[PDB]
RNA sequence: GGUACGAAGUCGAAACAAGGUAGUUGAUGGUGAACCAGUGGCUGAACAAAAA
RNA sequence: UUUUUUUUUUUUUUUUUUUUUUUUUUUUUUU
RNA sequence: AGAUCAUCGAAUAUAACGG
RNA sequence: AGAGGCUUGAUAGUACUACCGUAAGUACAUAAUAUACAGUCCCAGCAGUAGCGGUUAAACUAUAGAAGAGUCGAGUAUUAUCCAUACAUACCAGGCGUAAAAAGCGUUCAUCCAU
RNA sequence: UCUUUGCCUGGAGGUUCGUACAGUUGUAGGUAAAAGGUAUGUUAGAGACU
RNA sequence: UUUUAUGAUCCCAGGCUGGUUUAAUAAGUCAAAGUUUAGCCAGAGUCG
RNA sequence: ACAGUUACCGUAGCUGUAGAUGAAUGCUAAUUAUAGAGUAUAUCUCCUAUGACACUGCAUAACAUA
RNA sequence: GAUUAAGCUGCAUUACGUUUAAACUUUACACUGGAUACGUUUUAAUGUUAACUUACUA
RNA sequence: UAAUACAGGGUUGAACUGUGGGUUAGUUUCAAUGCCCAAGGCAGAGCACUGGAUUGGAUACCCAGGGAACUGUGCUCCCAUUAAUAAGAAUC
RNA sequence: GCGAGAAGGGAAGUGUGUUUCAAAG
RNA sequence: AGUCUUAAACACACCGCUCGUCACGUAACA
């Protein structure tokens, strides 16, 4: 920094910098060491160990999983109903029947309109871009073709659906840092929020922000596409900005190293010892290990006193004492009446008088 | 002139510490020395830019004064103000002489 | 002399695709208008194109 | 204008290096 | 008393001292 | 309507400091519309880059065209001014294939950079 | 991923050592699309064959 | 002998700074290259 | 902070829309009597006034002891 | 004749130019000059007029 | 572009050296073709130029002649400007 | 005897200003 | 005549697209 004139005359420790006398940990340096120890004890490779043991004697228990006829000699010799509105509808048409569709969601981004040109005149065919995803942890962007606008809406969720991606999402809806996204002119930064405040977002794609189970976020669109349309560029930058996004758990398991947040305390780095504290003890053996065991002389645990507990109803409230005053006893006399009633006050009544 | 918020920042406090010495000297290489009593300091300074966030360097060019003339030409040498005005050139005066030059 | 915009008439068929018999460019010559002849460079170059 | 023969003058890229053979070793998202 | 970017008007640069 | 100036073709997410679904001008009175209709007909005009006006289109004129469908309000609106909203005035935060951008090939001065 | 040199800001336009040296994109009357390109169609006195 | 592209010679115009709150996980601890309104410093001489 | 520019895709360049209101102009309102911040705002011509009467002090030895 | 030699870098009226360019008070809370004294006093202060391009206001 | 003379660059072997560098003006050489000037000539080619074709109404296309231009130690870099569209370091 | 430019933009570019220090007529 | 391959500044697609001299009119650098 600032090599000029007068630093070159001062920062000279020496006329000579010899560095060929340098003494650097070289590899065959190191090398050269070991051997000299040995008196006139050198390198060796050893190969890999091959053992038919290891396969022959373990190959025929798998066999026994499977020999016998029924399984073995075979080898080797459309409605779904929707009840509370009740009609039918098609079940796989190309889509996996596992999956619930009275859970997700669509969203309409745009239908744009493409010409064709043939020998005769020109052929318009309608195209559409819909996004279906799960507002808690999925999403996803299809795109398709169709003759109408109607029939191109249809196509274009299906392959949404096909397209299904999982996200990297904080379990404690709280992002880590800012993501920033791009592929040709466009830039989505997504500005992280508080918890409890809620998403802040354009009105016209509030919807969107709801199907990506993204909570506390404020998702800016800077100039999506500065020539052209701004919907096919824009279909690719959701893809590769919520893959960028990490997690606590993450994080932690590569970090080894506390990641903890602000109001819990250790939730997922502590781990009590449920196996070796808990085990087991039986009448049958504690004798034996009393006369084993260091003696117990020790004091520092008061609330040591607990079993198994069974499920009992009590009522402190309703606990008459010596101290309460006059008026806490009657009015407590009134309160547990009315709790007690199974006739009136387990009962919804409409009107006022008992018409 | 810097604004009041341009005073705390790291950037400009660093370059004023290295411009900054005691009785406001100055670091300098004689360029020439053919007057009698007189030798000509070079001085490096530095400022800061508050728009790219970055130091550049510019020369200074001085005349000094030598009682011994023990300092040459290409010799670093330490100065100091004066509170006055001697001769037509003469504006500073030398107190020690860092590094000598062979000959 | 030259240039901009609006309207629009006559005289010509230069660019597109090898028909203008490839076509832009540096410096000259020539011709009522597409611009044309020669040398240098380029492809932003079309057709054609091997056994004993 | 064709063929043949025997010594004048100007000029100097036809033949002669090659399957583009390093982890193929590099050219620019999309239509 | 010390330190302490210059900018616009398109542009046109080497000048002053002693043999 | 205690009261006036604008819009009445499409397009624009119409602002942000406390609260951040933890709640009524909640119900009756009390429910409607203006892409109904009138005049001119490449002429008269409007408007915002893109535009409309010929056979009548919510785009020109007109609200006793109906107690105007809307936003402001004792103001409203046009023009003008600047660092003119990420047309990034480009460190944060844009380029140098085809598209506006790398000097014909090379050794040297100063500055910057390097182990 | 890092050091340094050079260059551009939509397209577009200008009076009718002294006739030397040096130097030059920019103060308009006007305009809202010049343009790279993947694919389809069409044309082709451009190549081939049922 | 001295300045000179880190601009020497040289033509026209512009005097320098402060001003409290100021929304957005751009939550500024001084409003972040450059924006102002009571204000500070400063602005030759002459009766011959 | 977002839409539009043939009814395919990178650049480039345009219209409306934000805030800061430190000019001018049009329409309509003087409608209780608790209505404000800054250089108090620029150029040029003719004529009149100022300039001997400007603030203060007789403590400028005054009004002066049954 | 006795010294007889007068009208601004300021303010005001009128007029021209420019899209635009300021006159109405019992002017007495302060600061400050003078002074022995809150013993006097002064337009540079203060309060009203306004095409509201601002706060507050069942 | 066989032979010969002068002096460079690239590959490999030994010795020496022991941080010598990247970029580059107020800088310096070279640099196709065309033009001025100069030297020139007796070959092969051809711009201008009356020398044999035009049209379905106008022409340099197809032959031939043809005094400029074609070797420079010079004046000299306008271009589609000479081996891609980066002069360097790091990841194979 | 004391006070009075409290109505000043005419000069200057490396200047006017700002910042760091110092000042027992 | 029906296909295949390549090229294209046209896609109301060759009755396509597009340029120049001259004539008249309105203007800014005079």
């Amino acid at each position: 920094l600032h090599n000029s004139h007068q630093a070159r005359v001062l920062r000279r420790r020496h006329v000579y910098r010899d560095k060929h006398l340098d003494h650097v940990p070289t590899e065959r340096a190191r090398q050269l060491a070991e051997q000299r120890s040995a008196f006139e004890p050198h390198l060796r490779v050893k190969l890999e160990k091959e053992k038919f043991l290891r396969d022959c004697m373990r190959e025929q228990e798998n066999l026994a999983a499977l020999f016998t006829e029924t399984e073995k000699e075979t080898l080797l010799g459309q409605t779904v109903y929707d009840a509370e509105k009740g009609m039918f509808v098609r079940e796989r048409e190309g889509v996996d029947p596992l999956i619930k569709l009275h859970e997700l969601r669509q969203t309409l981004l745009s239908v744009s309109r493409m010409m064709s040109m043939n020998k005769q005149g020109r052929v318009y065919y309608f195209r559409a871009i819909v996004a279906v995803g799960n507002g808690r942890g999925l999403f996803g962007i299809g795109i398709a073709f169709g003759p109408s606008p109607k029939e191109a809406r249809s196509n274009a969720a299906l392959a949404a659906i096909q397209n299904l991606d999982h996200i990297d999402f904080d379990v404690g809806r709280t992002l880590t840092t800012p993501v920033h996204g791009s592929e040709y002119s466009a830039h989505v930064k997504i500005v992280p929020r508080p918890l409890g405040k809620g998403l802040k977002s354009n009105l016209r794609y509030l919807p969107l922000l709801y199907l990506m189970g993204i909570d506390n976020c404020r998702v800016s669109f800077y100039g999506p596409s500065a020539s052209a349309r701004w919907f096919t560029r824009a279909k690719a930058l959701k893809r590769a900005l919520e893959q960028l996004q990490s997690r606590r758990t993450l994080a932690n398991a590569t970090g080894q190293k506390y990641d903890l947040l602000v109001a819990p305390g250790e939730h997922w780095m502590h781990w009590p010892d449920r196996w070796f504290r808990p085990i087991s003890t039986e009448y049958a053996r504690m004798l034996e290990r009393i006369k084993k065991k260091r003696p117990p002389s020790y004091r520092r645990g008061f609330r040591a006193a607990i079993d198994e507990v069974i499920p009992e109803e009590i009522r402190p409230e309703f606990t008459p004492y010596t101290w309460k005053s006059p008026l806490q006893k009657w009015a407590e006399e009134l309160k547990r009446k009315r709790l007690t009633s199974h006739n009136v006050y387990e009962t919804e009544v409409f009107l006022h008088p008992p018409a | 002139h810097y604004k009041t918020w341009q005073r705390n920042t790291a950037g400009y406090l660093r370059t004023f510490m290295r411009n900054k010495l005691p009785n406001n000297e100055m670091i300098g290489y004689v360029i020439n020395d053919k007057h009698p009593k007189s030798i000509r300091v070079a001085c490096d300074r530095f400022m800061y830019v508050m728009r790219y966030k970055k130091t550049f360097r510019y020369t200074k060019k001085v005349w000094a004064h030598d009682e011994e003339s023990e300092a040459r030409l290409g010799d670093v040498v330490r100065i100091q103000p004066l509170g006055y005005r001697i001769g037509p050139w003469k504006n500073y005066v030398l107190v020690r002489v860092l590094h000598k030059e062979p000959r």
